[PDB]
């Protein structure tokens, strides 16, 4: 159901420079139907689904250097197409928690 | 609610960041959830968790620096039935003795470690149902006799895919009840020997998908319903479909096998019991079905059986 | 603005009498996805760019019940959304 693509901010850390940046991007957040099985038989199936990105493109951005330290390029994903679907460990971390998007070491 | 480092709320604690170092000692022994993360944590002590009978949940997870789990972390605990370890790139030891008799354990997951042996797993005796779920651990190279004895004197789920394993002994799966097994992703694994199945019930699902394993067992699998072997390139023959005698749903790679086994008709006995009653499907045990569900048909044109 | 119904108790079609229904959990939880920050990059072996956080719902407690005719189920007796487990590859 309900799981659609939204606005978020994400953090790159630069790590060398001891701050982050802030940049807007799109990703997927939203609701999803599951049910849990009554009847426990081997052969099932159980499946469950989540809301995750049903195609993603990486998108490329200049991060700013300090005194010392040049500037660089980092690439991150960016959600096409979001859905509810069976999350994909191949290129996912897939988990209940992770640090959240905005997640900064030095604030 | 509140405590001195960790975070809490409901008696649910959460201890973060760097300035953890170590497992604080005045943490509430009535305590219904504990979460580690990205903590600077080198090792997790003897008996660490010990004495708390409330605690259903703990969460290890995105430890950079932990290295070690001591003997007997995780006993005494008759309340949980999950235990999560995820991404800790510098775990490479997992004490035996670390897995202590855990009732009522449903979920242990193991996920992103270093970890270079499966988890000791024989004292845990479970009560429940258990899904042990062990991935993206590319260390792992060996699955030993009898790695999953004792674990449960229940049923049990086993996916082992996505590591590193190009080695199953004779006997691995044995004294186990097998529900499911998933070994698909190791990609370096050659070689099923003919009595991995040996004194295992079961499996009734078995994942192989994305490996070199160039043969199925002949016996074990009189109870499998379900064999998913994806992309398995050199799995080239198969069991007849009377030595697979549950065989309900194949999704193979050589449409060749799937024609030989819409080809094979099987199925009387009659059968019972019990249906009665008074694009998808759901539920419905009426064995109402059809020569195997397989996959690819080999739909595009083309006979099947050869000439 | 899709009204996904919450995580609540109902009614098994199947394995429900009258007089006599079976509860299952079922509804909808939180779940999203997001770039993997490099703090989390470092502690994995194996990296994976995307992170994905989500729950699913599940029965906090149930009751061992036969019934039609000697069928084990579960009687869900509360729901919450907690750890999924079968949501993956
Ligand atoms: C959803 C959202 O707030 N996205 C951010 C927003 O804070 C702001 O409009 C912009 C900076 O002006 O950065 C973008
Ligand atoms: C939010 O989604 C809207 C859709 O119109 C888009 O225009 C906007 O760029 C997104 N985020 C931000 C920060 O504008
Ligand atoms: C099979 O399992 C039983 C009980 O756990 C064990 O005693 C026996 O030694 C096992 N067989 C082998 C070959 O290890
Ligand atoms: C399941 O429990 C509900 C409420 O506790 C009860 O109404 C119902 O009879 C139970 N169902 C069965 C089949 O025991
Ligand atoms: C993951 O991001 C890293 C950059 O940190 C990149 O090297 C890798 O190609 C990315 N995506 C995939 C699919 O590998």
């Amino acid at each position: 159901n309900s799981c659609e693509l939204t606005n978020i901010t994400i953090a790159i850390e630069k790590e060398e420079c001891r701050f982050c940046i802030s940049i807007n991007t799109t990703w997927c957040a939203g609701y999803c139907y599951t049910r849990d099985l009554v009847y426990k038989d081997p052969a099932r199936p159980k499946i469950q689904k989540t809301c995750t990105f049903k195609e993603l493109v990486y998108e490329t951005v200049r991060v700013p250097g300090c005194a010392h330290h040049a500037d660089s390029l980092y690439t991150y994903p960016v959600a096409t197409q979001c859905h509810c679907g069976k999350c994909d460990s191949d290129s996912t971390d897939c988990t209940v928690r992770g640090l959240g998007p905005s997640y900064c070491s030095f604030g | 609610c509140h405590h001195r480092i960790c975070h809490c709320s409901n008696r649910v604690f959460l201890c973060q960041e760097s300035k953890v170092t170590e497992i604080p000692s005045d943490l509430p022994r009535n305590a219904i959830e504990l979460r580690f993360v990205l903590t600077k944590l080198r090792v997790i002590q003897k008996g660490a968790f010990s004495g708390f009978g409330d605690l259903e949940k703990i969460e290890i997870s995105q430890n950079d620096v932990l290295e070690v789990i001591e003997a007997d972390v995780f006993s005494n605990l008759p309340k949980l039935h999950e235990i999560r370890i995820e991404k800790a790139n510098n775990l490479l030891y997992i004490n035996p003795e670390a897995f202590q008799n855990l009732p009522n354990l449903q979920y242990l997951l193991i996920s992103n470690t270093g970890i270079k042996h499966l988890p000791d797993v024989h004292k845990i005796h479970s009560l429940q149902k258990v899904l042990l779920d062990i991935q993206d651990n590319i260390n792992i190279h060996t699955i030993e006799r009898n790695s999953f004895v004792g674990l449960s004197f229940e049923s049990v789920i086993l996916w082992l895919n996505k590591n590193g394993i190009q080695e199953i002994h004779n006997s691995a799966f044995n004294g186990t009840q097998l529900d499911e097994l998933n070994l698909s992703d190791n990609n370096n694994l050659e070689e099923l020997p003919n009595d991995v199945f040996h004194g295992a019930s079961g499996p009734v699902i078995l994942d192989i998908s994305r490996t070199r394993i160039h043969s199925l067992p002949s016996y074990g699998l009189e109870n499998l319903k379900k064999l998913r072997a994806r992309s398995t390139y050199n799995l080239k023959k198969l069991p007849t479909l009377e030595k697979l005698v549950a065989l309900m749903e194949a999704s193979l790679t050589y449409p060749s096998h799937c024609c030989a086994f819409a080809n094979w008709r099987r199925q009387i006995s009659e059968l019972h019991p019990i249906c009665n009653k008074s694009t998808e499907f759901d539920y419905d045990l009426c064995n109402e079905v059809v020569d195997v569900t397989c996959s690819p048909k080999p739909d595009a044109f083309n006979p099947c059986e050869d000439i | 603005v899709q009204d996904c119904p919450e995580c609540t108790l109902q009614e098994n079609p199947l394995f429900s009498q009258p007089g006599a229904p079976i509860l299952q959990c079922m509804g909808c939880c939180f779940s999203r996805a997001y770039p993997t920050p490099l703090r989390s990059k470092k502690t994995m072996l194996v990296q994976k760019n995307v992170t994905s956080e989500s729950t699913c719902c599940v029965a906090k407690s149930y009751n061992r019940v036969t019934v039609m005719g000697g069928f084990k189920v579960e009687n869900h007796t509360a729901c919450h959304c907690s750890t999924c487990y079968y949501h993956k590859s």
